[PDB]
RNA sequence: UUGCCGUUGCUAUGGC
């Protein structure tokens, strides 16, 4: 059995290893670099920062105050919210326009502040790419984020610019071009309490900027295709993930160095683990990402997956299969064309040709137990984490936003043993890059808040 | 039999997908049902996939008997939406071809998956 | 794919060379090995003093052919099998079948020199 | 020494149309024609034995 | 614009002074420019100008990083004392030539 | 590297013919460098297949050898057997070369285009501009081989020729 | 008769068995990332060095964070460098190809001999395998 | 509660 030998000689092999529990056990090297880890300083940035906040089934699900305040904007995009140590929120849409809320009247829907729309005014007089430095924006706003200390929102979007405007005017202060034609930024993620911002550009890039300094920090390749989403958290470590690669990456930003995770289900082993004894399959794209805390994140997948992914595995810990249903089947009076439901229906070919729905928007709360997915069933889904973190599982639902959710993130209340939040979803109709969409089921363009308590 | 008959599992219908991703990246792609019954009946396509799930389908099924004439694979991936998707533009397509080029840097992945869809056809 | 012929084989065994194996080595690749029926009609034709030959042309790792003439000429056969098809290595160490092989273009010729093959019209050896 | 060797296959690859028949890439256009003749006598086939 | 990083702080207080390591960052320009370095680093911490002090630079290939080691001091009297003088010579304000003979 | 056997036999100068043109080659030590490591490799290959299965050699220089020659490049992921190694040969691995990849991947119009392009340092593999044209790039660093941001041909600011060209009609 | 301190017999080798197709195994079939860098900064002199084998930059990780470590540039010593950074490089165009070095397919040395077929269990008797089982 | 437009509430919904 040759499997059988190479793992047999692969145990050999590292005894022979070791070869080349007593009650001293005390080792010089390790305590003299301890005794330089009692000597330095920064205990503050660099916190491995385990799930903290257990929390999942205490706070209550089934009866939260759902507003889905409608907005007049085509196709929401991003949603980018803000807390200090009142609060703002900021939306941005397909039709150029960024707009400020206020989100800290909580008991009631969000109140528009601010408007700031670009458009064809502000295309540049050169098309030459590196004279990209107009102060608004052409096309197609992608993402909003807001800074941790809330000086300024940076927005960026398929103009290939970054634009950061002032909180209190909205206002373009300054913008840096990413310099050249496929530069078009698809996420952005500033690190938790900070000035540094992970922008993850089409060019299959990852640019680092400090807003603060208006100075770009260190661009970092790797991906190998565009890199559909980001996520950090007060760490400079930084998780990226890349569309139809399948891959997610995280990144030593300093070391400029990654851990690669790729996905690997498979429907043949997948049906015949089924056939020990059914409509499940392979892998089409990871979309989403949140790191959930210093260890653990959580994968959003083309395919209906979400999966649950450690810093010490590379194959993935948790998945679970469908996450948010699967699509209706196209009716047979839009199929066909011929007369009959017989022959209208044998062009169904049974199962075969029914998709699930796919998770366009995934959050997790930081080193919380709790996480968000949402896509076009119109019901969010919550979910927590169970507390040996090698699961999760569906607490339930909130079912007031009909319509595609671009963004979902969730505004803090209350202190260490009460707690209420609402969760901010951006609702539009169309998905946040290409079109796609069809079979619009009662959707409207909207913010879905949800107040949920204890 | 289905009419839109050779229809491809999942494992295939992402190597399909990728490819095509590829493709449409180094612009070996052309995407659009009337596109690709031109570069067929022009003779530089190397496979043609059609999506089995837009709203006719004979709309597509045109093609299979266009490729049959020319003896060209031809395969139907099941989304028109992940379709369009790989071919990288902002719409669903429910045909598309990869056209023939020696100079081309995925000739091996598109000699592959044509043995792959050959073998199921 | 090689096409053998008897005093090819004869050398081989009067060197102590494999068949499959020398072929390995001489092209750093996988060979198959091809005794066409008139070359194995010829080593039959040569007696009984060539039963150690013969039986280790009878292998099965060396595949074989069937030509389809009369007479047993295999320098004939195996000169049009290959300028007809220019898919094959011819192993020979005749000279006169040697001369011909190298004067019609294309085609490798490996013969047993010293102890082990040799390749000559095979551009890619190493 | 590079350009030497462009333009040494060039002409190498000018002389292979002369000996073989070069699949050029197929039809260009619509088809014209020969345009170059049709030999009813000549047959360029090889032979068996 | 040039950019700055401070990595893996300690402290020795034997020898009255902080140190850690110097990413500079430098994108579209040259190098590291020692003394505006020490002037942003001087700023980024507290104030020591002839305190605080960079040696140790390498940059990396294409440009854009620099790795140096940098120490910053209190009491630009005591930096004078612990710094060494080629480095004084460099940057401070010591000089004292070696006599040239033999 | 070494020469062959026989360098002048008239299979091997059209061959050398073939491979320097259809590769855009200086001389023939690209072929001979390349061909010498090649012949390394797939002579170690018939070795690890004149031993037998479930030797240790074979197991784990078996699966070594064929993972590192994938993510060289020059063997596909699905062919995982050893034999592979012996039908490799020496244009699939000049394939793999920075000056092809350049003109397939089309940031280029020839080979000869490619090599000036790169060697004229508007080619950056990842993050580093690479200049010289026998690369070798690997399966990850396959799409990422893009014009470097520091060239007229990325969007950087353009050359001597341009703007003397500007300044002058400028004038 | 009597003991003498031996540092050749307490000191950790573990570098006469380190072979890198068991080591490549480990790594196929290790479940936990491998720290690889972002693809274009691991090339060196703009290509006309390699990029640089595994042993490389390991070597380069371990130059660096001494380096960091105890604030001190290394040097251009000349013996040392004549011999290591020349013979080094030579080597490193030869077997290196693409990242990847192809060296050892080209070296005798038995795998089973010295780092498979363990020593201390070798388990001489058939009680003593019986036990190793169960 | 918005680009219009409808039911509107004296606040929620649904069609482009
Ligand atoms: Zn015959």
């Amino acid at each position: 059995n040759p499997a059988d030998k190479r793992r047999r000689l692969a145990k050999q092999y590292l005894e022979n290893l070791k070869s080349e529990d007593e009650y001293n056990n005390f080792d010089a090297g390790d305590l003299d670099k301890d005794i330089i880890a009692s000597r330095l300083k920064e205990d503050v940035a660099e916190q491995q920062g385990r799930v903290f906040r257990y929390f999942g089934d205490k706070l209550l699900i089934s009866e939260a105050k759902q507003s889905f305040t409608r907005v007049g904007e085509n196709n929401l995009t991003c949603i980018s919210c803000f807390q200090p140590v009142r609060l703002f929120a900021y939306t941005v849409s397909k039709d150029l326009q960024l707009t400020k809320y206020d989100i800290t009247d909580f008991s009631k829907r969000p109140k528009k502040l601010k408007y700031a729309k670009g458009g064809a005014k502000y295309i540049p007089t050169s098309k030459h790419e590196y004279e990209n430095t107009t102060e608004g924006h052409y096309d197609e706003i992608l993402t909003v984020a807001a800074s941790p200390d809330g000086k300024y929102v940076v927005t960026g979007g398929r103009d290939r610019k970054l634009i950061v405007w002032s909180t209190e005017s909205l206002s373009p202060v300054k913008v840096i071009p990413t310099k050249d034609r496929r530069g078009e930024v698809l996420s952005l993620a500033f690190r938790k309490n900070s000035d540094q911002l992970y922008a993850s550009c089409a060019d299959f890039k990852i640019r680092t900027y400090s807003i603060n300094q208006f100075s770009q920090l260190e661009i970092l390749y790797g991906h190998h295709d565009i890199v559909e989403d980001i996520s950090a958290l007060a760490m400079e470590r930084c998780v990226t993930v890349g569309a139809r690669d399948r891959t997610a990456m995280l990144w030593k930003i300093p070391d400029e160095t990654r851990l690669t995770f790729r996905g690997g289900d498979e429907p043949q082993k997948l049906l015949r683990r089924w056939m020990k004894e059914p409509l499940f399959f392979c892998e089409g794209s990871i979309d989403v990402v949140s790191m959930v805390d210093d260890f653990h994140f959580i994968t959003g997948s083309d395919n209906g997956n979400i999966c649950l992914w450690s810093l010490a595995k590379k194959k993935p810990i948790f998945t679970e299969r469908i996450a948010h249903g699967i699509l209706p089947e196209p009716s047979f009076n839009d199929i066909s064309g011929e007369t009959d439901e017989e022959l209208r229906k044998r062009q169904l070919q049974g199962k075969k040709l029914l998709q699930p729905f796919w998770i366009t928007s995934l959050y997790a709360i930081p080193y919380s137990n709790v996480f968000i997915s949402g896509s076009w069933s119109g019901s969010l889904k919550v979910w927590k984490i169970s507390d040996n973190l090698r699961s999760f599982e569906l607490l339930g639902e909130l079912s007031g936003a009909k319509g595609v959710v671009t963004k979902i993130q969730v505004v803090e209340s209350g202190k260490h043993g009460k707690e209420k939040f609402r969760i901010l979803a951006s609702i539009a109709k169309e998905h946040r890059l290409g079109r796609w969409i069809a079979n619009v089921s009662g959707a409207r363009n909207g913010i879905y808040s949800a107040v949920i308590d204890q | 039999n289905p009419k839109a008959f050779p229809l491809a599992d999942a494992a295939l219908t992402q190597q399909i997908l990728d490819v095509v991703q590829q493709a449409a990246n180094l612009r070996q792609l052309k995407k659009g049902a009337n596109e690709a019954t031109k570069t067929l009946n022009r003779g530089i396509s190397e496979f043609i996939i059609m999506a089995a799930d837009c709203e006719p389908i004979e709309i597509l099924l045109h093609l299979p008997l266009l490729c049959e004439d020319k003896n060209v694979p031809y395969v139907f991936v099941p989304s028109r939406v992940a379709l369009g998707r790989a071919c990288g533009v902002s719409r669903p397509v429910i045909a598309a071809s990869i056209t023939t080029n020696d100079a081309s840097a995925i000739k091996t992945q598109i000699y592959a998956v044509k043995d792959k869809i050959e073998t199921l056809l | 794919q090689v096409l053998i012929d008897t005093n090819f084989i004869n050398f081989s065994i009067q060197k102590k060379v494999d068949i499959v194996r020398g072929m390995m080595d001489c092209l750093l690749a996988k060979c198959n090995p091809l005794i066409t029926d008139c070359v194995m009609a010829e080593l039959e034709k040569l007696g009984p003093k060539y039963r150690i030959a013969l039986k280790l042309a009878r292998d099965p790792r060396i595949k074989r052919l069937s030509c389809s003439h009369k007479g047993t000429y295999a320098d004939d056969c195996l000169v049009h099998r290959v300028l007809q098809h220019k898919c094959y290595i011819v192993a020979t160490n005749d000279a006169g079948l040697k001369q011909r092989i190298r004067k019609i273009p294309g085609i490798p010729l490996m013969s047993v020199g010293g102890h082990a093959y040799v390749i000559e019209k095979l551009p890619d050896v190493f | 020494s590079r350009v030497k060797k462009r333009k040494k296959y060039q002409k190498a690859q000018k002389k292979l149309k002369s000996v073989r028949a070069v699949y050029s890439g197929g039809q260009s256009g619509v088809y014209e024609g020969e345009k170059t003749g049709i030999k009813k006598g000549l047959t360029r086939s090889v032979k068996f034995k | 614009a040039v950019t700055i990083r401070t990595r893996k702080v300690i402290s020795n207080p034997l020898l009255a002074r902080k140190q850690f390591v110097v990413d500079v960052l430098h994108p579209n320009r040259a190098n590291v420019s020692k003394d505006e370095l020490r002037e942003k680093l001087a700023e980024v911490y507290k104030a020591e100008k002839d305190a605080v002090s960079v040696f140790g630079f390498r940059t990396q290939f294409g440009g854009g990083k620099s790795v140096g080691f940098g120490l910053v001091y209190n009491s630009v009297a005591e930096a004078k004392k612990f710094e060494p003088t080629y480095r004084l010579v460099r940057y401070g304000l010591a000089e004292k030539v070696e006599k040239a003979s033999r | 590297y070494s020469t062959p056997k026989r360098p002048y036999e008239s299979s091997r100068l059209d061959a050398e013919l073939k491979l320097a043109g259809e590769f855009g080659l200086k001389n023939k030590k690209e072929i001979y460098r390349i061909s010498f490591q090649l012949s390394k490799i797939r002579r170690a290959a018939r070795d690890l297949l004149t031993r037998d299965e479930k030797d240790p050699k074979r197991l784990f220089e078996g699966n070594a050898l064929i993972r590192r020659l994938v993510r060289v490049g020059v063997l596909s992921e699905d062919k995982k057997k050893l034999d592979y190694v012996l039908a490799l040969k020496v244009e699939d691995f000049l394939e793999r070369r920075l000056q092809t990849q350049v003109y397939k991947l089309g940031l280029a119009k020839s080979v000869h285009h490619a090599r000036v392009l790169i060697t004229q340092r508007h080619i950056a593999v990842g993050k580093q501009i690479v200049n010289i044209p026998s690369f070798m790039v690997r399966l990850d660093s396959e799409k990422h081989i893009d014009f470097a941001p520091t060239s007229p041909f990325g969007g950087a600011r353009p050359g001597r020729v341009a703007r003397r060209n500007a300044a002058r009609k400028a004038e | 008769f009597e003991d003498r301190f031996d540092a050749r017999e307490h000191k950790d080798r573990s570098n006469k068995s380190r072979m890198q197709a068991m080591e490549e195994y480990i790594r196929e079939s290790s479940d936990q990332p491998d720290w690889s860098a972002s693809i274009g900064a691991d090339i060196v002199n703009h290509g006309r060095g390699g990029i640089k084998s595994l042993r490389d930059t390991e070597k380069e990780r371990r130059v660096t964070s001494f380096e960091e470590d105890n604030f001190t540039r290394l040097n251009i010593t000349n013996k040392a460098e004549k011999r290591k950074q020349k013979q080094r490089e030579r080597n490193a165009r030869m077997n290196v190809i693409g990242g990847e070095d192809f060296g050892i397919f080209s070296s005798k040395r038995k795998l089973e001999d010295s780092t498979s077929r363990r020593g201390a269990k070798k388990t001489r008797s058939a009680w003593d395998r019986a036990q190793r089982r169960l």
